[PDB]
């Protein structure tokens, strides 16, 4: 039952869109490209892999019901990076600035 | 060359 | 509609050019300096080590941070428009050099965004 429109439309318009265009999205922007990267493992480590690129298009297609669906998608993004990398690299430290603003934008999320 | 990844 | 009057100050007088190339260390560099992306431009392209044999022959005017930061310390230049310079063909030299898109390329933009909004706050 009821599709959760409103949360959804202001994870797009208001949460997507600030991470996306902040100068840290690009390494987030599309799935790990392990062959481009020579990360042969990479699909072996992590098992849940999620990028923005993908929750983009999914909130795009009206893919999620659920708000929770999508902040988890996003939390998963960021694990996924700090269990594959060692922390204090630039990839990790990207994502933490863009996780501290996701949970700096959550927390206006509207109500269901 | 870049992130280092 | 009458316009500014004439020049009363001088631009040459020597403290407005050290003030200036003193932003320029200070502030300028400095917070380039501090950024996160900073590290692959702290010193010259060590085209041996990263193993790039053209780079030498396709940039002819190599610069990086820690070139400008001994050139400010060192008496080097006449004026920050000579220091802002050595900025741009810092960056240029990066955009002509990579493919747009490359991890350095994006890491270059970031950095000459924040150089940028510096610039535009320098003293006068």
């Amino acid at each position: 039952p009821k599709r959760q429109t409103n949360q959804l439309q202001y994870l797009l318009r208001v949460v997507l869109k600030t991470l996306w265009k902040h100068q840290f999205a690009w390494p987030f922007q599309q799935p790990v490209d392990a062959v481009k990267l020579n990360l042969p493992d990479y699909y072996k480590i992590i098992k849940t892999p999620m990028d923005m690129g993908t929750i983009k298009k999914r909130l795009e297609n009206n893919y999620y019901w659920n708000a929770q669906e999508c902040i988890q998608d996003f939390n998963t993004m960021f694990t996924n990076c700090y269990i594959y990398n060692k922390p204090g690299d630039d990839i990790v430290l990207m994502a933490e600035a863009l996780e501290k603003l996701f949970l700096q934008k959550i927390n206006e999320l509207p109500t269901e | 060359k870049g992130l280092g990844k």
